[PDB]
């Protein structure tokens, strides 16, 4: 499955995703640090196979927890600064989010 | 006397301009001016407090690597024209002022909102300049006192704050030169003339009070001369859920706190009498609940207790 | 096989400290030892400092 470009991803806090706009890019303006989050994305790794342990987990955590993973981009180690520019490009045919 | 030294006073100021003063000091004794002199424009130059902008918050831009609508100047220029503004604050170490305008033309110091305890000692400071008329500006400047020079990046914040750079010190530059003393009956007595370039923030005889008290309180040490381990460590042992017979071995060996639990090894527990495997391994059970081992080494043990 | 693209732009600024490389128009150059403070340097008649 294609790779997705979000603001949710499960495995991270609400305050690491304070900077994140709603389509998961960071602000104009902010002031970042190594380690921070600029573009939330996320990998498929679903499978047809759900046993009665992975039937609880989704079950108790929900369902986006079990399909998907994190690749987000983070800054580098040693690497801050401000963000003054965002640029997007999207293959003609895909939807455009609200940033483009 | 040889044992009677002349104490010098301050004379007469001259208040050349609002930001160039001259001040005499008199009389002095043979070697005395240099010595106050030099020491007097080292702490001059040093150690005057001042007030200084160190926060702008300006409504329509986020950062500082940006431009404003209808403004010839960028943001760092801006906030570069601000860090030149000399204020005068004579109530609280703290103030926020503000300032609105519209239209075309400069942007000065004299268009920012009236403070009681603020005074503007240069109305005539440039800040921005207006190249539209349907354009406007409101922004709010932070001002607070200090002493030194503490730039921005040494010492969260919402987007839209932009810091700046302190330069606290209101005095620019100190000359001093001594010359001779026309006094009444002597002819080897001095006379200390300082010259004092500052911004008009400050006045150049508490200056020079300031100056002389600081010295003098560095003087008076000359004056009279003369010559952490972690928390779970200090638990005792009974906060383990041990069962009877390992609390009675551990009471046996005087074993009170965790920290000498955790110092011992296996194979000293192992040698102590009336203690088998199950109840070491007990032991190590409810140690490893806690994230713990035994054998540990530990410095300057027991704690100083 | 790329679906999307985003670029981030950071800006910083750099102040002078020792260990920068220095240099003139005739060949002079040299790295910065030391910064002194203000009352340390030489000045002349008038108290201005180099």
């Amino acid at each position: 499955g294609p790779e997705e470009i979000t603001a949710d991803i499960p495995n991270v806090g609400e305050a690491a995703l304070s900077k994140l706009d709603e389509s998961g890019i960071v602000y104009i303006g902010a002031e970042v640090t190594g380690g921070d989050i600029l573009v939330g994305k996320v990998t498929p790794k679903g499978e047809t196979q759900l046993t009665p342990e992975e039937k609880l987990l989704r079950a108790i955590f929900g369902e986006k927890a079990s399909d998907v993973k994190d690749s987000s981009l983070r800054v580098p180690n040693g690497v801050s600064g401000t963000v003054i520019d965002v640029q997007v490009f999207t293959r003609d045919g895909v939807e455009k989010d609200k940033r483009a | 006397s040889v044992t009677e030294f002349l104490k010098p006073r301050l004379v007469d100021i001259e208040q050349v301009s609002s930001t160039h003063a001259k001040v005499t000091l008199e009389p002095l004794e043979r070697g005395f001016g240099h010595t106050l002199g030099n020491a007097l424009r080292r702490i001059l130059l040093s150690s005057m407090p001042g007030c200084a902008v160190t926060e702008v918050e300006i409504d329509g831009v986020l950062h500082e690597y940006s431009t404003k609508e209808g403004v010839q100047e960028d943001i760092l220029e801006i906030l570069l024209n601000l860090k030149g503004l000399a204020v005068r604050v004579q109530g609280k170490d703290e103030v926020i002022l503000t300032l609105n305008k519209s239209g075309i033309g400069p942007v000065t110091a004299a268009d920012i909102t009236h403070d009681g305890d603020v005074e503007i000692v240069k109305p005539q400071h440039v800040i921005c300049h207006l190249t539209d008329e349907n354009a406007s500006i409101s922004m709010r400047i932070k001002v607070q006192r200090g002493r030194g020079y503490v730039p921005a990046s040494t010492r969260e914040r919402p987007i839209g704050r932009l810091l700046v750079d302190a330069c606290y010190s209101p005095v620019e530059r100190i000359a001093y030169n001594v010359e001779a003393a026309r006094v009444e009956q002597r002819t080897d007595l001095d006379k200390l003339v300082i010259e004092m370039e500052t911004n008009g923030t400050i006045d150049p005889e508490e200056a020079i009070r300031r100056a002389a008290t600081i010295l003098a309180e560095q003087l008076e040490a000359f004056v009279d001369l003369r010559d952490e381990f972690d928390p779970i460590l200090l638990r005792p042992v009974d906060d383990l859920e041990l069962t009877v017979r390992s609390a009675n071995c551990l009471k046996a060996e005087a074993i009170h706190y965790i920290g000498d639990l955790v110092q011992r090894t296996e194979v000293e527990l192992l040698k102590t009498p009336n203690l088998g495997k199950k109840s070491l391994t007990e032991i190590k059970d409810v140690l490893a609940s806690r994230g713990l081992s035994l054998g540990m080494r530990l410095e300057n043990w027991p704690p100083a207790s | 096989g790329v679906l999307k693209i985003v670029k981030v732009y950071l800006a910083v600024k750099r102040r002078i400290q020792p260990g920068d490389k220095m240099a003139g128009r005739h060949g002079n150059k040299g790295v910065i030892s030391k910064i002194n403070p203000i009352e340390d340097m030489p000045y002349d008649e008038n108290g201005t400092p180099v």
